[PDB]
């Protein structure tokens, strides 16, 4: 099971604070450290600090800025990453990660996407993408799904529920206007659609919404 | 505090061939090397701990060699699946410190672009918006060219384009191309044409469709 | 082992509370090696018996504590079990 | 003796950035460096010692951090107060020694 | 208060030699030691030696030639610097520094100006600087006072006893015929003056003297 | 304590009075990195308990000396508390 659980995404107005979390299962030592590290968009992986919950001390890294505070909450088995005064440099992933006292990390989690901006929450909208009438199909056929108007970052698009991974390319999103957008794109044999059925489903952490959408040959 | 460099930072090889990463440390760290795979939006993934040792559940395909200053990391036989960024991290001072990473690129044979194009759906028409897709997908080199043409004249306002990074199933590319207009303008003309060219052919690769 | 198993028990105490307000106390000084309880281990295993090579030492201050507080319950442990395993 | 060695010798930014000053050490000295502020007429003035520790009096905005042979001071988004020459020195090794400066320009 | 008081300046023929001073104050421990630094004007610190008072013991740079002879007097907490046998190369900025025995520099003098030359003292001649009467002022207007013809450096220009500090500039001295000149710059609201009285204060340390000299609008 | 409590009150003096010895003997001889009271501190029990791991030592004849004397009247110190802290 997920050892450690982060939540989707957070968004941040330039200048307030936020306090991420990490849900951590599987066997626990007085001995675990709890790190967090920081990855700006196409960069590397950056350490921010650590935690030892059995005794609540942190550490921090000393060659950038302090935005964070450290704290874990025994009882339920929770880390806590509190950070304040943010601006845009402060946009990022940020992971948490278990480490069993023995200098490697373990485990990651799924990371939270943090969006420094004043913009407003917006879901998604999204749309169908079936071939045209007069398109000829050959042993293969591709759909997809458009997926636009969101903010911020990111989404999570599957298809089928996830059973459905093989053929499957989702393109990194595009920003205009204060808004993502976005297509997912899946291959599956010809003769298996529509008889079997494609449908995308379409996960936005920011606005917790999570639509479906199915994929059906055009009237 | 320790310094851990990687380079190069682009490493490019052929299928199943063997492939080394370089880690140095700027300091002497014994064999307190780790290293982390990362694929594309994924999350960092132990490979090789303490500069040697295996990780199980990872492919018997990765290795790793080296003590004091310089360490390596190896994958015999390269598949597409390997396509990630590779981290080295050092646990000898205080404070752990990671490698700016070194991203392994394939080079496969080249393979033509598959092209799908899409009309705006009547959902998103519903709303007063109108979305033409098309998709290049599956091709190699990545590099590639496309041109819409709106009634026979090329068209260039209200398009954007995305492109995927090497994919980590079959180490080709694919690219996304989208025409954003509003109903109205959509309303006023026929046919929507989506072309492409790429280096496997000195034609370009057409797809069209008319409104009605 | 009154005396004998009596400071072993003792001993095998300070070694692990040791080795662990070690990496403890550590971690966070830029530069301590003393900062992965594996090793901590070793350390004070090292320390309680004198011979300190070196590989290994605490640079910080509550860190060189733990270690005064390790040599001595070790200096002795070695001691005391030293009038026995020999008498 | 140990050569501190503080390059560049100046350094010019906007109001309101950060700032990072450099010094090597010829040697490692571990965190035995000690950073020193002295403006135009004055006399040095202790800003942060063993390499990243606070010193009261001293505004937030500056910070330490290193250890071994590379050392940095940095300053969280300058103002005009902080228009100054600023030193390392080590007390790793007899004798101390100073790095020759580097200047903070605006 | 003042942890190290040094004198402001002394005067050194060639070859001669001179005694420089130190006088500490507040809490004194026997693992004090007394630091002394040389500064040229536009060059870097450079460490002299250092003596500890409680035991009488000196160190010294190896690095340069010994002009110096550490000695310090308990019962009036007093350090001292003997340098011998000067020339123009001794001329420069000697501070005097605590150190607790921990390895840093916890405080500072003031330090002293010595200057190596044949040149006799000469005590500066202050006069004012205020506007013409053709000159328009605006909602602040600038004053000033005129130091010229001393010797040696330096001179410790201040206006209204201290308590005006701010639109202070004093400029640096240019050497012309062995004598020194500088003038001073201080700017207040337009309002304020002659209403509110301006006077600059020149202390000249080599000549023990300090004038004052109020700023009034011409005739 | 006469014998055990005895030694410790020995003991913690020449560690300080080490302790000054040391910088003071120190300080002077370029590249020695026994000059500083506070790990000058560290040293001398190290030192006194014989453990030793060479992080800090003395370079200068007179530093050796104190050295000497510290590490004598601290074996025996350990000593006598030795035969105390187990009997």
């Amino acid at each position: 099971q997920v050892q450690l659980q982060q939540p989707g995404a957070e968004l941040v107005k330039p200048g307030a604070s936020v306090k991420l979390s990490c849900k951590a299962s599987g066997y626990t030592f007085t001995s675990d450290w709890i790190h967090w590290v920081k990855q700006r968009p196409g960069h590397g992986l950056e350490w921010i600090g650590e935690i030892i919950p059995s005794y609540g001390r942190a550490n921090y890294n000393e060659k950038i800025q302090k935005k964070a505070t450290l704290t874990a909450d025994k009882s339920s088995s929770t880390a806590f990453m509190q950070l304040s005064s943010l601006t845009s440099e402060d946009s990022a992933v940020y992971y948490c990660a278990r480490e069993r006292g023995d200098g490697y990390f373990a485990v990651w989690g799924a990371g939270t996407t943090v969006t420094v901006s004043s913009a407003k929450t917006t879901p998604p909208s999204v749309y169908p993408l079936a071939p045209g009438s007069a398109a000829q199909t050959n042993s293969m056929v591709t759909l997809g799904c458009l997926v636009k108007g969101y903010f911020p970052e990111p989404v999570t698009v599957t298809w089928n529920s996830g059973s459905l991974s093989s053929g499957v390319h989702t393109f990194p999103a595009v920003l205009q206007s204060d808004l993502y957008t976005l297509s997912s794109s899946v291959t599956v044999p010809s003769s298996s659609w529509p008889s079997e059925t494609v449908t995308c489903n379409v996960a936005h952490p920011a606005s917790s919404t999570k639509v479906d959408k199915k994929i059906v040959p055009r009237d | 505090d320790i310094l851990l460099t990687q380079s190069p930072a682009i490493l490019s090889v052929s299928p199943g061939e063997r492939v080394s990463f370089s880690c140095r440390a700027s300091q002497s760290i014994g064999t307190d090397i780790h290293w982390y795979q990362q694929r594309t939006n994924g999350s960092p993934r132990l490979l090789i701990k303490y500069a040697s040792e295996s990780i199980s559940g990872i492919p018997s395909r990765f290795s790793g060699s080296g003590s004091g200053t310089d360490f390596t990391l190896s994958i015999n036989s390269v598949e597409s699946e390997d396509i990630a960024n590779y981290y080295c991290q050092q646990s000898n001072r205080w404070p752990f410190t990671f490698g700016s990473g070194t991203k392994l690129e394939i080079k496969r044979a080249d393979a033509a672009p598959t092209v799908s194009i899409f009309p705006p759906s009547s959902e998103q028409l519903t709303s007063g918006g109108a979305s033409v897709v098309c998709f290049l997908n599956n091709f190699y080199p990545k590099d590639i060219n496309v041109k819409w043409k709106i009634d026979g004249s090329e068209r260039q306002n209200g398009v954007l384009n995305s492109w995927t990074d090497q994919d980590s199933k079959d180490s080709t590319y694919s690219m996304s191309s989208t025409l954003t207009l509003t109903k109205d303008e959509y309303e006023r003309h026929n046919s929507y044409t989506c072309e492409a060219t790429h280096k496997t052919s000195t034609s370009p690769i057409v797809k069209s469709f008319n409104r009605n | 082992w009154r005396a004998a198993g009596a400071a072993t028990v003792l001993l095998v105490i300070v070694l692990l509370a040791g080795s662990y307000l070690a990496v403890l106390a550590e971690r966070g000084a830029p530069g301590a090696q003393l900062i992965t309880y594996p090793r901590a281990l070793w350390w004070s295993v090292e320390t309680a018996t004198t011979v300190g090579y070196g590989d290994l030492y605490p640079v910080t201050l509550w860190g060189r504590c733990v270690a005064v507080v390790v040599m001595v319950a070790g200096i002795t442990s070695f001691g005391l079990v030293t009038a026995a395993l020999a008498t």
